[PDB]
């Protein structure tokens, strides 16, 4: 299942970003 | 000896059939023309009838 | 998770008051695999249709093409569509209907997807049963088919959805924390594939006996097994060498490319392979067009 | 009418040569596969020769194989075989007969005991007075 | 001794094909050069039948222009219905290899046979409303090839044993015997009249019986290959054949000579049915080539093409009042085709 | 009005439910067409599995095997003339061509029976299953020697018993040579025009032999295989 795992890794990998850019944002 | 049978009766055979009348073909065709024409008004296939008449919708 | 920091981010005022070159590749990747997904639901569409509405071909094989071809569009459209939602924080940066609607997108997509790989099986069981199996005139199994071809995926993610929303509830059906939960609809897919490899091999074993039987060989078993790979699914069983050694690096990437690059394309390969490479269908539309003319 | 009558044949001493014509009209001599039966005495009807729509495919019996040939001629209208080194036990009556139907390679009785489409037939006698 | 009978046989020809020729005035398409063309004919599969599973030998229209009985290889004889494509019968043969089919004038019975040598006879309105098979007309020594009801009570068969025979259904008896041809009778067709009827065989040529006689009357030889089929004229005057080198040919009775060819350069496949019009002025025969021409029988012309089969065609019938041209074929479907103002 | 068309409808209804049921076993059953000359033993194997029972026109005779069931027609009384009723067997799944090879004198003729079938534009698609009859008698022949096949077919000498020959074990190499040339000389009609449509199976067969069916049933199974191949592509 090649579809599952793609978005999945997906879904962390954008999301991870999000986080260290946000408190960044703040500064 | 079944040779002579079946030429003694071919014989026979093409002797009475040769003695019949033949109608010239110029006679003949003109009947075959003639039936055509009077019959094809109703004729459903070669004209086709109007489809309020016919069975196969 | 991004939603646990605001929540604790909140709290802390109450008081008060009294990572780049993967995600390119991911990209990169996400334009690859859509222009395949695309391209194959425009070309198959055109192969149904052409195969679908000619009574010329309607024998039982053509049903299960017939159905095979149409699951890969309700495959790739799924795909498409959940994509296309996609509820990404950029997208944005309270929101609401598109949690849910993520809920019920990915839930489509992933009947979507057992459904395509189990009509898969379905074929190639008719096919071992079109030869190994003596005595049975089929044309009666037909309603058994239809209940495996789109009933069997309903048993694989109708629990999926209990399981995995009374124990590890996400947002919307995308994160798995948990490899345990990731399967239920995962190992399914792996049965069905594991069945179609000795299915698989067993028709290679009979097209051997044939070819032997009547003796340029080698280029004909070539040809045959990658005329038949692609009709049984049977290319992914390769790519999926136990999961359990998870190797880090480019490989990965590298792999799991080559996985999603056949995923993607697979649904264009088997509609030219089995609607245009066909002579019968081929040589059908030529008498369809001398009547036209 | 499909009539095939055949012309040569006699008596011929052993070991000579003979020729045979079959000549064919009421139907186009084309686009048929004709042969070359023939029947011995006190035996059934044995296949001899045949000749492809206009040659380029011409097979014949074992034993006769390296003795006969067989030739056409489609503007001619006839069809020919012709024998060399004639053996005693080759007495028999020749007849040519077409196959059945026009544009077809799958002649299939030509040596029934009675055909529409054969030759009165030619007798042929290997002897000495 | 022999050569005395054969010396007349050769000599009595003569006479017959110098007679023939002296009656020539002018061919039918020399008159017919004024006459206007048919024109483009274009058909429309109305219904189609569908139902037996293997091919299809025989078909034969009723008296009522409905009820088509069809014979299949498979062992079955459906009767249909031509409206609403109900089927009414679907009568099972002991025999699965069946040549021919029949539907009685009256409408009572159906005939069969084929590879069996006997022409089974089905009673369809009996007492209990169950077919039953009600005469086996056995006898003949070859396979039965095509079988026509004259009257409720008799019924011609033409077998594949080189003659034709006319049955009595109560005393299952050959009343009457044809020794005839030569070669396979392949076809048979009963003049309007149903006195007088002809038969294309194996040996290329059709001749003209005499039912009450016994006796042949004319012979027909302008063809080149086995005749497959065999119509009449409306007016019982004429007669098309179709034969295995893709021709079909107009015999007249009077002037006891063809007329008329009816080919293409374009075609070499063979007729296995041929069929008049109404009004006799169209002529379709079933090619082997998978389609029909309709041909125009007072000028070669192949007005229109039912191009719609899949398999060979083996069948053919226009109905009684002229409404509807049924098709049966080798894909074991029936089209029953019709034209559109 | 539609009163008496639904009864006509119910009726018709009853016909297809039937037709379907009877779909069904006329698709289970293989149908098998005998063919052969008067030398040829024939008879002996419809004897072989007349044991299985359940003017003339055509015999048919039903055999059983391994739960499949096969139909295999022979005709009894038709005409010399056999192009006009050899059409009707289009259909069949295999034609049984039955051949003396004890005779030497009709071989050709069986041959060129052989050659009309194969090249058949109705019997294109069906495979033959050859029966080289009467094996036996051609040990015998063969051994006494007085009768030379040389004498009726020239292209003997230069023959050599093929490599992939299975004699039974103790036969004489005369034999060995003698019956698969006989054999070699049907498929050299066979593989001469027969690319992918149809094969020939021959088979060596003596007078009486308890094997017959099988060899039916298993070289049946293969036509059968080998459409289904066909019809996918594979083959």
């Amino acid at each position: 299942y090649a579809q599952g795992t793609f978005t999945s890794d997906y879904s962390i990998l954008l999301d991870k970003k999000a986080q260290a850019a946000f408190i960044e944002y703040l500064l | 000896t079944a040779s002579i049978a079946q030429a003694r009766k071919l014989v026979e055979q093409l002797k009475m059939e040769a003695n019949i009348d033949r109608i010239k073909v110029s006679k003949a065709a003109a009947d075959l023309m003639a039936y055509c024409e009077a019959h094809a008004k109703e004729d459903p296939l070669l004209t086709p009838v109007p489809a309020s008449e016919n069975p196969f919708r | 998770t991004a939603g646990e920091l605001y929540q604790r981010w909140e709290r802390y005022r109450r008081e008060c008051q009294e990572f780049l070159d993967q995600r390119l590749i991911l990209e990169r990747l996400q334009v690859m695999y859509t222009v395949g997904y695309s391209l194959s639901l425009a070309t198959l569409l055109l192969a149904l249709l052409i195969l679908s509405l000619f009574r010329r071909l309607h024998c039982t094989r053509n049903y299960i093409h017939i159905n095979l071809f149409t699951s890969f569009m309700l495959r790739a459209a799924a795909i498409l569509s959940r994509d296309r939602l996609l509820p990404r924080p950029g997208p944005y940066l309270l929101w609401n209907q598109a949690l849910a609607a993520c809920r019920t997108a990915q839930i489509v997509t992933q009947y979507c997807v057992g459904a395509n790989y189990t009509w898969l099986l379905v074929e190639g069981v008719y096919l071992h049963s079109l030869l190994v199996l003596v005595g049975g005139s089929e044309e009666g199994h037909f309603r058994y088919y239809l209940l495996l071809g789109w009933g069997a995926p309903a048993l694989f993610v109708i629990p999926w959805v209990i399981v995995r929303y009374l124990y590890e509830n996400t947002q919307c059906w995308e994160r798995n924390e948990v490899k345990a939960i990731w399967w239920i609809i995962r190992t399914p897919i792996l049965m069905t594939i594991l069945i179609n490899f000795l299915i698989f091999i067993r028709i290679l074993g009979i097209l051997l006996s044939k070819l032997r039987t009547r003796q340029d060989y080698r280029l004909r078993l070539a040809r045959s097994t990658l005329f038949l790979v692609p009709l049984l699914g049977v290319h992914e069983v390769v790519f999926a060498p136990v999961t359990e050694e998870q190797a880090r690096g480019a490989l990965r990437f590298a792999k799991l490319g080559f996985e999603i690059f056949l995923s993607s394309f697979q649904g264009f390969l088997v509609s030219v392979l089995y609607c245009f490479i066909n002579k019968e269908v081929q040589s059908e539309i030529r008498r369809g067009w001398h009547h036209c003319r | 009418q499909v009539q095939l009558q055949e012309s040569g044949g006699g008596l011929v001493q052993p070991g000579g040569s003979l020729r045979l014509s079959c000549a064919a009209s009421g139907f186009t001599f084309s686009n048929y596969k004709m042969n070359w039966v023939r029947q011995a005495p006190g035996k059934g009807l044995e296949w001899v020769s045949d000749i492809s729509q206009s040659g380029a495919s011409i097979s014949y019996t074992g034993s006769v194989k390296g003795r006969f040939t067989i030739s056409r001629d489609n503007a001619k209208n006839t069809l020919y075989l012709q024998m060399n080194s004639l053996k005693p036990e080759d007495t028999a009556v020749y007849y040519c007969a077409r196959c059945p139907a026009p544009f077809t390679r799958d002649c299939f009785d030509v040596t029934s005991t009675t055909y529409a489409y054969r030759g009165q037939g030619t007798q042929v006698t290997v002897s000495s007075h | 001794e022999l050569d005395q009978l054969r010396q007349e046989a050769e000599q009595l020809k003569n006479q017959i094909r110098d007679a023939r020729k002296a009656c020539a005035d002018a061919t039918l398409s020399q008159i017919t050069n004024n006459i206007d063309p048919v024109g483009r004919i274009q058909m429309r599969t109305r219904r189609t039948l569908r139902g037996h599973l293997a091919k299809i030998y025989a078909m034969h229209w009723g008296t009522d222009s409905r009820l088509l009985v069809s014979a299949s290889q498979d062992g079955k004889l459906i009767i249909w219905d031509s409206y609403t494509t109900n089927k009414v019968h679907a009568i099972p043969l002991r025999s699965s290899w069946v040549m021919t089919c029949a539907y009685a004038p009256s409408g009572n019975y159906v005939a069969c046979g084929g590879l069996d040598n006997i022409c089974s006879i089905y009673n369809l309105k009996t007492r209990e409303g169950n077919v039953r098979v009600s005469r086996e007309l056995a006898g003949h020594t070859g396979y039965l090839s095509c079988c026509r009801f004259l009257d409720d009570n008799q019924i011609v068969t033409s077998s594949g044993d080189t003659t034709c025979a006319l049955w009595d259904i109560e005393t299952g008896q050959q009343t009457t015997t044809f020794t005839g041809h030569t070669g396979d009778v392949m076809s048979l067709s009963l003049a309007p009249d149903t006195r007088l009827f002809v038969s294309g065989a194996c040996d290329a040529s059709a001749k003209l019986w005499d039912v009450r006689e016994g006796m042949c009357r004319q012979t027909f030889t302008g063809h080149e290959s086995d005749i497959n089929a065999i119509c009449f004229f409306p007016n019982g005057n004429a007669f098309a054949t179709g034969s295995d080198d893709a021709t079909c040919r107009l015999f007249d009775l009077r002037a006891d000579q063809e007329l008329m060819t009816y080919s293409h350069d374009n075609i070499i496949c063979g007729i296995t049915s041929v069929s008049f019009s109404k009004s006799g002025r169209l002529l379709l025969a079933g090619y082997d080539d998978f389609n029909c021409n309709v041909w125009d029988a007072l000028k070669a012309d192949r007005a229109g093409v039912l191009a719609g089969h899949d398999n060979r065609v083996s069948c053919l019938g226009v109905t009684d009042d002229g409404m509807a041209v049924a098709t049966g074929s080798w894909d074991s479907f029936l089209k029953i085709w019709n034209g559109s103002s | 009005l539609s009163a008496e068309d639904k009864a006509a409808v119910e009726r018709s209804k009853m016909i297809e439910k039937q037709l379907q049921k009877d779909k069904q076993v006329y698709r289970a059953t293989h149908r098998l067409l005998l063919l052969g000359a008067d030398n040829s033993g024939k008879s002996t194997i419809v004897k072989q599995m007349r044991i299985y029972h359940v003017t003339s026109g055509i015999f048919e005779t039903k055999f059983q095997v391994d739960k499949v069931n096969f139909h295999m027609f022979d005709v009894g009384a038709q005409r010399d003339e056999r192009r006009k009723w050899i059409q009707c067997f289009n259909d069949v799944t295999a034609i049984i061509f039955v051949v003396d090879s004890s005779d030497y004198n009709r071989l050709q003729e069986a041959l060129n029976d052989f050659k009309s079938i194969w090249n058949n534009r109705w019997l294109r698609t069906i495979s033959v299953i050859l029966f080289l009859n009467k094996q036996d008698l051609l040990a015998e022949k063969v051994l006494a020697g007085k009768s030379k096949i040389e004498d009726y077919f020239p292209e003997f000498a230069r023959y050599t018993t093929p490599e992939d020959a299975t004699p039974e074990p103790g036969e004489d190499p005369r034999v060995t040579r003698a019956k698969y040339f006989i054999r070699d000389e049907f498929l050299r009609i066979s593989t001469a025009s027969g690319d992918g449509r149809h094969y020939c199976y021959p088979h060596f067969t003596c007078s009486v032999d308890t094997e017959n069916a099988r060899r039916i049933f298993n070289d049946c199974r293969d036509i059968i295989q080998r459409m289904h191949l066909r019809q996918y592509e594979l083959l």
